[PDB]
């Protein structure tokens, strides 16, 4: 009646429908009563604000846990024998047996061990003590208390900024491509040649010693005179130990290309002038686009002009459709950063950049595991809001002849496409697949399609690894790629062939005939969640089931049982779908990744290369060999430390098979099941006295599609995370 | 965008509505405690009263009192609490016997002879009620610490 | 009680709870120009063009009010009324309560107050001993 | 190790984020 | 006693450069700027909106603020 | 409550009216067509939003559409 | 549950305050808000 103030369609229904949808609706600002687009904007302004806070308090919250329950005075000495205790464990709810358990590490108290790899990146960034910690958490407090009083200022009606200025797309681009990218990184390169750098080759530049303390002992003068080479003069030596001055160097940027030898990372010269260099990039970049003076460029101007024969209109009117579109940019933003998270996974396990996290087994697990759901959940919220624009946003009439307009042209084409392609890829991964698990089961192992993936390993070899025997680009040393005739600049070149060929870094790992068949299950995942996703994109303005789906809207349960049935036509049901077949694509993905990188740890690499090309290898070997150090966490003889991690695993079973109930089961057995339970209330004595406000209904279809869906994906996160997490730390530290 | 206006649009009441007196945080607080919290029956607004005060009047005698160097320390500051809510329910009904003797209305439940009668009635027994549920956690202390630390699960 | 209030920003000198329990005081006055008086509960305000209607708690700040609006102005207010109203509702009529102000004979008022000798004459407390009286009202 | 009275002050610094954070929820709100 | 330079030309140089500063800010900050006494050659200065005393305010702003820059900058060593 | 519009394409079939659970539809006159009728929603605050009616329908696409809305208690076929 | 860290009476007070003053306050604040009017 009063909650959903937000929508008064939502405060009359007398029943329990609006306290769910009141919840659901309360961020969807295009909707609500009253709201203009200013107002929209304004909105939205404040409540970045807010989540920034959110973001800084949850730094700052990690930091205060480090520094105050954890360990990280005693973890900087020996990084690679004692583990990195995340916070303290108090529950009244543990036993002699559990307390006893989960004492580690080194402490009195139970505490957890902590698997976010903070810890090597505080050490790396140069913190080495708990009061420095201690500052920046006090520190990060009062840069969320500034971002919250920025929100509640910008909501404040002279403060609040018009349209104009939130529709001012070349100057947020202006200072963001060079105030925020190239400012930041190249502060970032500041405090990596100010105080990691030195702090990594043993001296303490604090906030009292970093005005004294130069970095090298030649000034600024050399950069101001262009003789540069004196801060790459004498690099840190492949002897040098982290933390302490054994052959430092004195070079703040050099560019030796390979890893560090001790830390088994990257060196964090290397780091610091590759932030130097993104810095200049990025700041160069952001003078591209025209503002208050006359220089620059104007985009409309650039995307207009760009109109082709084969597309006719080409981009023409694309400025004001993505500028006036809120779910076309978040659409963008959330795909470039899926795209950008998959490569942050894929780059920080293969190019690791902190101090010993590439001998730390269970943190750099969780880090790519981590980064590639979130990469996953972001694109699949990119195509999620493609859909939401072209059911709200999307306008055919401004929109005529372009290059939109020819994407829902022809989306039967390029859908039947996709479908030939995911099904093509997956009749032949399921086929090999099912073939070498018959031939292997028939005794006869010799019959597998065992296909070398000869192009991957050709990538391979085109990078320096001259294991496969391809001597093309930078395996053959005396081609122009590796020689680089005009000039040799190639200083990166002899320290990355020694790190690609040295056989312990997860760096270019060795590619076998079980890793072609999982990538082509990999591209099947992505092509077969892209085809959902582009199904409900394209199709969320009509197919003929229902040439008017814009009407309804992006989540309406369905059209009837008419027309044929019509249960999950909303472009809602295909994010539904795909997200199902993203959560199935990540876990293949991470499946293989943990099962590779435990054949590479333990050094039985072996086990995958025979075991991983057929279904019950990955069954046998995987799935039940690394389950046995989990279920066995508690028994009835005792409890060990992986006993959450044991609960964690049921518990992500229940929340799964509880999904499963909300998908099955639908609304209507629900509903005359309460009408049911509503009639034993209200005729029972001594509970006639209780009544309810809001009248007991089902949950809605598409709510409970939307639970079952949040069901299914909480309960797959977590029994896979307890499941990661265990198998590495029951057999790596 | 001035915060100090009048006290509910009268420029000539004495009160200003400050940033303290009438705000919406003030209004939804102080409007909501017991002694100002709508619909509520005088018996449960002074129940709930006398249950944060009899739990406050613990404390000052338990640590700083005569008894608060011997075996019975928490003794004490419960006689001292059990003596203050005595002659705190006797001035109120002594209040309410004095005040609320020439006939009014019923505007509030609570500014009237039987409603001041309820609410003396359910602060004395909130009020005992509180000091004594303070002292039984206070002497039974070593209990509350071991099931708060889980020496007993 | 017909009258716009003045421009007032508030105040904590004011009325209390004696205004709407017992007798609260009204004061008004007819002005042309808009100008700035000093409230007797403390600040200043703003005299609207035409009629005002300020509450007050006692007679005496209306008097005072009433006074500056004679004293310090050079286009003198003089038609102000003071009015004492009752939560109950009854509006009474106080400061003029003839015509004309209480320096100015009106010739139609009644001496009463007015004793018939002067002090000298008052007669002394042994006659009047144990009489419920004091000497002057006898 | 880290001291008593850091995470007291902490704490009453941590109380400014909530201030703020109320005042700034308070005012989506409209 | 903290650390200084005696005179050379990068103390003459720097100084300078902060009256430049000076002059930037008092022309972007002074609200009466050609208001004062008379001035010779006032298009020199600010094309006839400037005067004598912002020629010694400016200028002793200068002079302030080198004296800043200096003795804070040979304390911290780098000059 | 939902709304049921009714469009052009309506050929006067009566199969919506009696297709209706609630007779929220009725058949009013009409010139456009040759049963000379076409199906109107007059109590269509009693629209549960069953699509009886679009299911009936056998002009394509449909001559009848329910759009669900704001529920209420008649809207939401509750007997509690 | 020992504290060997700094102020190990925090969490002993702070672990039921987050455990249920803050559920139980805010479900209550939430129960009256969502159901008023
Ligand atoms: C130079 C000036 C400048 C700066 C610094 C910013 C800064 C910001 N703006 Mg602003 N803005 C500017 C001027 C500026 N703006 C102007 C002039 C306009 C008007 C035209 C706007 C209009 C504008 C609006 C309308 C909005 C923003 C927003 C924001 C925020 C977006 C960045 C963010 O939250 O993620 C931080 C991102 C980074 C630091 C870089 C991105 C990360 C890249 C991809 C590198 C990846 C990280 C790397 C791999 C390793 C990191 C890992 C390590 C942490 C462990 C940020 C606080 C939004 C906001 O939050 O509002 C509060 C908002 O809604 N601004
Ligand atoms: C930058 C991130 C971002 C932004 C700002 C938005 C913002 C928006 N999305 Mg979302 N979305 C994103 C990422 C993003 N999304 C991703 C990554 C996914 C894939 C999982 C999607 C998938 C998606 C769907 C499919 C829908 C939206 C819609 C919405 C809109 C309403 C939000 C809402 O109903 O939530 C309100 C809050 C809830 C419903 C709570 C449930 C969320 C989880 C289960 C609880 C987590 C809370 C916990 C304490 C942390 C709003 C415009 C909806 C809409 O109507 O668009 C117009 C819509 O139907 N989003
Ligand atoms: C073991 C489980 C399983 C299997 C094999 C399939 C199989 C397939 N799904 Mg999928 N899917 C599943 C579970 C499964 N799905 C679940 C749980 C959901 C979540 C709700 C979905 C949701 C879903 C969506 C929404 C879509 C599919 C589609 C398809 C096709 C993808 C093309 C492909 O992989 O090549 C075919 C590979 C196969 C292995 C086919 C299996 C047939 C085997 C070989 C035996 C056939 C021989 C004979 C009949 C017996 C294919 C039929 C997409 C599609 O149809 O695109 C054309 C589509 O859009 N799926
Ligand atoms: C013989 C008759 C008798 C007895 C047994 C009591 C008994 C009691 N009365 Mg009392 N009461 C009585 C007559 C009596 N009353 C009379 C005649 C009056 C009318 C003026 C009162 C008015 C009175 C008030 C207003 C209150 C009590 C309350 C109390 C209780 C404890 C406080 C007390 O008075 O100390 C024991 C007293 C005696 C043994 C002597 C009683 C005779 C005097 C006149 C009592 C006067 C009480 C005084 C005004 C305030 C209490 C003082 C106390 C706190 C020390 C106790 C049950 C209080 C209570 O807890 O109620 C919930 C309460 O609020 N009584
Ligand atoms: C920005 C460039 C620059 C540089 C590198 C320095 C650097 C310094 N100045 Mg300097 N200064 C500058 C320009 C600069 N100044 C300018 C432009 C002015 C002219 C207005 C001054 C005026 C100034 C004075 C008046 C003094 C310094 C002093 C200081 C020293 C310590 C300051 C400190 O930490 O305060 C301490 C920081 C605090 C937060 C403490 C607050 C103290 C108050 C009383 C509270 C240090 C050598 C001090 C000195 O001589 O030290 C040797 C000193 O007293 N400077
Ligand atoms: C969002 C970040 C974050 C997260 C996930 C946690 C999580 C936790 N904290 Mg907290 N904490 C953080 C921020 C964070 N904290 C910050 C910024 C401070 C510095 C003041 C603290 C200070 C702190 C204390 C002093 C204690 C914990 C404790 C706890 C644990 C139990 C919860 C509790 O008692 O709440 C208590 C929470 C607070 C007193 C303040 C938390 C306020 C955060 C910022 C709210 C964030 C809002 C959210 C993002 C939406 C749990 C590990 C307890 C513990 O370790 O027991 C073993 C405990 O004693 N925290
Ligand atoms: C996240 C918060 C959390 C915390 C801190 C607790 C903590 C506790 N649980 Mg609980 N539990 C929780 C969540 C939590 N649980 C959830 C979510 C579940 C559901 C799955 C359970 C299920 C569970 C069960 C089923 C049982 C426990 C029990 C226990 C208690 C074991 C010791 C004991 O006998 O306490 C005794 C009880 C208390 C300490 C409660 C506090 C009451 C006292 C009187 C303090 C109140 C003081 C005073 C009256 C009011 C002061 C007001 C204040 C403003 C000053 C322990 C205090 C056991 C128990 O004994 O429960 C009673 C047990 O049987 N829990
Ligand atoms: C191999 C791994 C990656 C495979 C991804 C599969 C994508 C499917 C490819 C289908 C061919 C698409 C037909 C192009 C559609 C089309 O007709 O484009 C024709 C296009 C020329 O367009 P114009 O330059 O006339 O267009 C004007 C503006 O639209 C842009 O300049 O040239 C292309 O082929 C560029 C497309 C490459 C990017 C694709
Ligand atoms: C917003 C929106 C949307 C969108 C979204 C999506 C669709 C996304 C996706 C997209 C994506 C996600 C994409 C991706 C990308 C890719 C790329 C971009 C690739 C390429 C790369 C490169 C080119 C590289 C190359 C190279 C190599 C490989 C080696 C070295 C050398 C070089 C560097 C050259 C839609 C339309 C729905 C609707 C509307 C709204
Ligand atoms: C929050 C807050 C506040 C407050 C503060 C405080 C700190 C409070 C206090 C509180 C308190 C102070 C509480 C208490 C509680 C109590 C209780 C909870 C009690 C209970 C009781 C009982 C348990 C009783 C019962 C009984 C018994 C046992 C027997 C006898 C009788 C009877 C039945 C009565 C303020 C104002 C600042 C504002 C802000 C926020
Ligand atoms: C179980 C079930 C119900 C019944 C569910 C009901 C009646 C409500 C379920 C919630 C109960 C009250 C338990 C809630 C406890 C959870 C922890 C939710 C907490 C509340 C949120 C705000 C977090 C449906 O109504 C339904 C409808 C359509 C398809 C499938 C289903 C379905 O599977
Ligand atoms: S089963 Fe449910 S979703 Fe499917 S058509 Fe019927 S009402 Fe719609
Ligand atoms: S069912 Fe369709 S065509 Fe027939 S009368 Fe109704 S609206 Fe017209
Ligand atoms: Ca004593």
């Amino acid at each position: 009646t009063k909650f959903p103030k937000f929508s008064q369609d939502l405060a009359q229904d007398p029943t329990t429908r609006r306290i769910w949808y009141g919840i659901a609706t309360a961020h969807d600002f295009e909707t609500h009563d009253g709201m203009t687009e200013e107002n929209l904007y304004q909105k939205i302004f404040a409540s970045h604000f807010g989540h920034i806070a959110i973001i800084f308090l949850w730094t700052s919250g990690t930091l205060f846990h480090v520094a105050w329950q954890g360990n990280f005075e005693q973890w900087i000495k020996d990084p690679l024998n004692i583990r990195p205790i995340a916070h303290a464990i108090w529950d009244p709810h543990f036993g002699e047996g559990a307390v006893n358990a989960f004492t580690q590490a080194g402490a009195s108290n139970p505490v957890n061990i902590a698997y976010s790899g903070v810890y090597h990146w505080f050490y790396t960034i140069g913190m080495t003590t708990n009061q420095e910690l201690y500052s920046g958490a006090v520190f990060l407090l009062v840069l969320a208390s500034l971002f919250l009083f920025a929100g509640w200022l910008h909501l404040q009606p002279k403060f609040r900024p018009s349209l104009a200025w939130f529709k001012n797309a070349e100057s947020r681009l202006n200072h963001h491509l060079a105030g925020l990218f190239g400012v930041s990184s190249l502060a970032w390169a500041g405090h990596l040649v100010h105080v990691a750098i030195p702090e990594a080759r043993g001296q303490h530049v604090g906030w009292d010693n970093f005005l004294s303390t130069p970095p090298h002992p030649a000034g600024l003068m050399p950069f101001f005179t262009g003789n540069w080479g004196v801060y790459a003069a004498d690099p840190d030596t492949a002897g040098h130990i982290f933390g302490t001055s054994e052959g430092a160097g004195t070079a703040i940027l050099t560019f030796l290309g390979g890893f560090h030898p001790q830390t088994e990372s990257l060196w964090l010269t290397d780091i610091a002038h590759h932030h130097l260099a993104i810095a200049v990039i990025f700041i160069i970049a952001g003078h591209m686009y025209r503002t208050n003076w006359g220089i620059g460029h104007s985009i409309k101007e650039i995307l207009n002009a760009h109109k082709g024969p084969l597309t006719g209109a080409g981009h023409t009117n694309l400025y004001d459709t993505i500028n006036n579109s809120l779910h076309f940019q978040l659409g963008l933003a959330l795909a470039s950063l899926g795209v950008i998270t998959s490569l942050v996974a894929q780059h920080m396990y293969s190019l690791p950049s902190y101090a010993f996290i590439a001998q730390d087994h269970t943190t750099q697990a969780a880090l790519y595991t981590h980064h590639q759901y979130i990469a996953g959940f972001l694109m699949v919220g990119a195509f999620a809001h493609g859909a939401i624009f072209f059911v709200r946003d999307y306008d055919p009439v401004a929109n005529k002849d372009n290059v939109l307009a020819r994407m829902l042209e022809h989306k039967e084409a390029l859908i039947s496409h996709l479908s030939w392609v995911s099904l093509f890829l997956g009749f032949h991964t399921l086929g090999l697949y099912v073939h070498n698990d018959v031939v292997v089961a028939f005794g006869t192992p010799e019959k597998q399609i065992l296909i070398e993936p000869v192009f991957a390993q050709w990538i391979q070899a085109t990078s320096g690894k001259a294991l496969y025997g391809f001597d093309v680009l930078l395996s053959n040393p005396d081609s122009i790629a590796s020689t680089a005739w005009p000039n040799y600049g190639n200083v990166w070149l002899p320290g990355w062939l020694d790190a690609i060929n040295s056989g312990t870094n997860s760096l270019f790992l060795t590619i076998g005939p079980g890793d072609f068949l999982v990538h082509h299950a990999i591209a099947l995942g992505l092509h077969t969640t892209a085809l959902i996703l582009i199904k409900g994109a394209l199709d969320a303005r009509g197919s003929k089931l229902m040439p008017d789906k814009k009407d309804f809207g992006y989540s309406f349960p369905c059209d009837g049982p008419g027309r044929g049935g019509t249960c999950d036509i909303s472009a809602w049901d295909a994010f539904y779908l795909a997200m199902f077949w993203m959560l199935n694509t990540l876990g293949w993905l991470t499946f293989y990744w943990h099962w590779k990188h435990l054949g590479v740890w333990s050094g039985n690499v072996a086990q995958f290369n025979e075991n991983s090309t057929y279904l019950m290898g990955w069954f046998r070997d995987y799935l039940w060999a690394n389950s046995a150090q989990l279920i066995n966490g508690y028994n009835p003889y005792g409890v060990n430390n992986l006993s959450v991690w044991a609960w964690m695993f049921l518990f992500g079973h229940l929340v799964w098979a509880t999904g499963f109930m909300f998908l099955i089961s639908w609304r209507g057995y629900w509903q005359e099941l309460i009408e049911t339970i509503v009639w034993a209330h209200e005729r029972t004595p001594l509970a006639n006295l209780v009544r309810w406000k809001d009248k007991p209904v089902a949950l809605s279809i598409v709510q409970a599609r939307l639970v079952g869906l949040a069901h299914f994906t909480v309960g797959y996160v977590l029994t896979y995370a307890a499941f990661l997490i265990a198998s590495t730390a029951g057999k790596f530290g | 965008n001035q915060v100090v206006q009048a006290y509910n649009g009268d420029p000539f009441v004495g009160h200003l509505s400050t940033p303290i007196s009438d705000s919406a945080f003030t209004r939804t607080f102080i409007g909501n405690l017991p002694a100002y919290r709508k619909g509520l029956s005088p018996i449960l607004r002074g129940l709930e009263v006398g249950m944060a005060h009899g739990y406050f009047l613990i404390g000052p005698w338990t640590l700083l009192g005569p008894l608060r160097d011997s075996e019975y320390q928490y003794i004490g500051g419960l006689i001292g609490a059990l003596a203050l809510i005595l002659v705190a329910t006797a001035a109120l009904s002594s209040y309410g016997l004095v005040t609320f003797q020439g006939e009014q209305g019923s505007g509030d439940t609570l500014q009237t002879a039987d409603g001041w009668s309820q609410f003396a009635a359910g602060f004395f027994v909130g009020g005992m009620g509180g000091a004594f549920v303070a002292y039984f956690l206070l002497e039974n202390l070593s209990v509350v610490d071991g099931i708060f630390r889980g020496l007993f699960n | 009680l017909s009258g716009q209030p003045p421009k007032f920003g508030g105040s904590t000198g004011g009325l209390l709870s004696k205004a709407n329990r017992e007798e609260k005081y009204a004061i008004t006055w007819t002005s042309a120009s808009e100008q700035v008086f000093e409230m007797p509960t403390g600040g200043a305000a703003i005299m609207n063009e035409g009629e005002n209607l300020l509450y007050l708690a006692r007679k005496e700040q209306c008097l005072a009010l009433g006074t500056q609006l004679r004293t310090k102005f050079k286009p003198k207010i003089q038609d102000y009324k003071i009015y004492r109203v009752y939560p109950s509702g009854e509006v009474q009529y106080l400061h003029p309560a003839d015509g004309v102000f209480p320096e100015k004979v009106n010739e139609g008022r009644e001496a009463q107050g007015t004793k018939t000798r002067r002090i000298g004459q008052n007669p002394e407390p042994v006659t009047i001993k144990f009489s419920g009286k004091a000497p002057y009202e006898v | 190790a880290l001291s008593d009275t850091q995470i007291l002050a902490a704490l009453v610094v941590a109380l400014l984020p909530a201030f703020l954070a109320f005042r700034l929820s308070t005012e989506l709100y409209k | 006693s903290p650390t200084t330079a005696g005179w050379s030309l990068s103390v003459g140089i720097i100084m300078c450069l902060c009256n430049v500063f000076a002059f930037v800010i008092g022309y972007f900050a002074i609200q009466k700027t050609g208001k004062g006494k008379d001035l010779a050659l006032p298009q020199l200065a600010s094309k006839k909106t400037f005067g004598l005393p912002e020629l010694l305010a400016t200028m002793s702003f200068g002079h302030i603020l080198g004296a800043g820059m200096v003795l804070g900058l040979a304390s911290s060593g780098i000059l | 409550s939902h709304s049921v519009k009714i469009y052009d394409t309506c050929i006067g079939c009566t199969q919506c009216v009696r297709a209706c659970p609630l007779d929220v539809l009725e058949m009013v006159p009409w010139d456009g067509c040759k049963a000379a009728q076409i199906a109107s929603s007059p109590r269509t605050e009693d629209c549960v939003g069953c699509k009886r009616c679009e299911t009936a329908c056998p002009t394509d696409f449909l001559s009848i559409r329910v759009y669900l809305g704001a529920e209420t208690t008649r809207s939401m076929g509750l007997a509690y | 549950m020992d504290g060997s860290y700094a102020a190990s009476y925090l969490p002993w007070i702070l672990i039921p305050m987050v455990g249920w003053l803050f559920p139980a306050v805010t479900m209550g604040l939430l129960f009256i808000h969502i159901e008023s009017e």
